[PDB]
Order: structure tokens, then sequence, then C-alpha cells
């Protein structure tokens, strides 16, 4: 079965920095782009950034020059990089693979749980 | 003379063509897109 | 940037009521929209893609159409399996954007 779990969660002080990291399984993941999106209590869905299947084009939101995607296809695991972290950018953090015609061409919609980062 | 309306132009897009690119849908861009 | 809205950003309805969402672009992204659906506590669940494609496992009671800025989202028949809020998303160029979400 295909699998996305995010972890490296938990609580920071703003300003601070916090690294998150999707171990994929079940899937080829390096034939994939991969996507960030956050979802804050009693908001909607936020996109964040969106990294191509051979590490090489990256795009990002809100969050450009704060929050780095990068990824390691050889451990399977996608990673976003969180700099000067303000209160604002309390949220859950969700991995996902969307489908996309245009430029990823996943054919499939995978999403992970999602974990909760809080800055205060 | 009371004018040829045949001929038609893109004046509004999202983005710049690439060379040799075509571009021939109508969707309303924020406009119509033709004039 | 596209921006996206819904409309209504609520609704009230019983089961076996017809109930139908509009989403709107800024832009017009032709075919290129995606239909989410999410339960509280849960991610979101994709049901059309490409603005009418259906995904495989999703009731033929849900339909969506339409092209440029205009888009539908229909429940022919609401059910109490239904209750949840739905998102419009556009794929049609970078960054990717959802709109503000529909409250059923």
């Amino acid at each position: 079965e295909v699998q996305l779990v995010e972890s490296g969660g938990g609580v920071v002080q703003p300003g601070g920095s916090l690294r998150l990291s999707c171990a994929a399984s079940g899937f080829t993941f390096n034939s994939y782009g991969m996507h960030w999106v956050r979802q804050a209590p009693g908001k909607g869905l936020e996109w964040v950034a969106f990294i191509r299947y051979d590490g090489g084009n990256k795009y990002y939101a809100s969050v450009k020059g704060r929050f780095t995607i990068s990824r390691d296809n050889s451990k399977n695991t996608l990673y976003l990089q969180m700099k000067s972290l303000r209160a604002e950018d309390t949220a859950v953090y969700y991995c996902a693979n969307l489908k996309d015609s245009r430029y990823s061409g996943s054919y499939y919609d995978y999403w992970g749980q999602g974990t909760l980062v809080t800055v205060s | 003379v009371s004018g040829n309306y045949n001929y038609l132009y893109r004046l509004f897009r999202k983005s710049n063509l690439k060379p040799f690119e075509r571009d021939i849908s109508t969707e309303i861009y924020q406009y119509f897109p033709l004039r | 940037v596209i921006w996206m809205t819904q409309s209504p950003s609520s609704l009230s309805a019983s089961v076996g009521d017809r109930v139908t969402i509009t989403c709107q672009a800024s832009q017009d992204i032709r075919f290129y929209l995606n239909w989410y659906q999410q339960k509280p506590g849960k991610a979101p669940k994709l049901l059309i893609s490409d603005a009418s494609n259906m995904e495989t496992g999703v009731p033929s009671r849900f339909s969506g159409s339409g092209s440029g800025t205009d888009f539908t989202f229909t429940i022919s028949s609401l059910q109490p399996e239904d209750i949840a809020t739905y998102y419009c998303q556009q794929y049609d160029n970078l960054p990717f954007t959802f709109g503000p979400g529909t409250k059923v």
C-alpha cells in the first residue's frame, strides 16, 4: 500500500527554524514530483512548494525566500527546511502527490497525514 | 468600407509565447482575449 | 498568480436534495481544475480531475463541468455521508492554488 509519513513537527520560537521530512513508500517516489501543502486551524488548504522528480527545478508560494524544498531519491525522502518562522506559519504540514496533467504528470493522488508545527 | 472584422489578434494572456507557439483559446483572460 | 473563489461559502441542505457549488477563477484555466472533498481530521480526497473526469471509486451521484473561468460541482442527491468541505484547485500554472472552501 502507498504511504506518506510526515515527521519533525513540534513547537518552536518566532525567528527559529524547523526541518520537516516525509518518508515515501509503496510507489515510484523517484519518478514523481512532490508538493507541500499546509492547513491552519480554522482555514483552508494552502499550497507551499513543489519540486520536480530529479530534484532540479523548485517552486515556492508567502514562503518564498524563507522556505527551501529538497529531496533525496536514494532514501525516498522529501524535505522542507523552514527558516525565520513566524506565528502566521502555525499549521499542519502535509506532503502530497497531486494529480496533474500539465506539470508533474501524476495520474494518481496521494496524501500523508500531516504534522503539526506551532510557532510561539 | 463597413469594416473587416474577420481578422483578429490576441491582446490578453497570462504569459508570453515561445518561438513558433500558437494559442487560439478563447477563455476570457482576467476580458475576452481576442479583439 | 491566479485567484480562486467559491460560492456559496456555506449551504444548508437535507438528504435527497440537489447541491451545487460554484468555483470561479480570476483567469482562464481552460479545463485544468481539481475538486477535493475534506472531512474533519482527514486529508483531502480527490473526486474530479480535469474539470469533469470522475476518479475511480467515486459514486455516480457526483459530477461536474465547465471551462474557462466558471466551473460547477454537483451532487445529484445529497447523502448523509456527503457532509464535508469542498475545495476547487487550479493546476494550469504555478503556484497552484485552492479556493476558500465550501461548507456542506
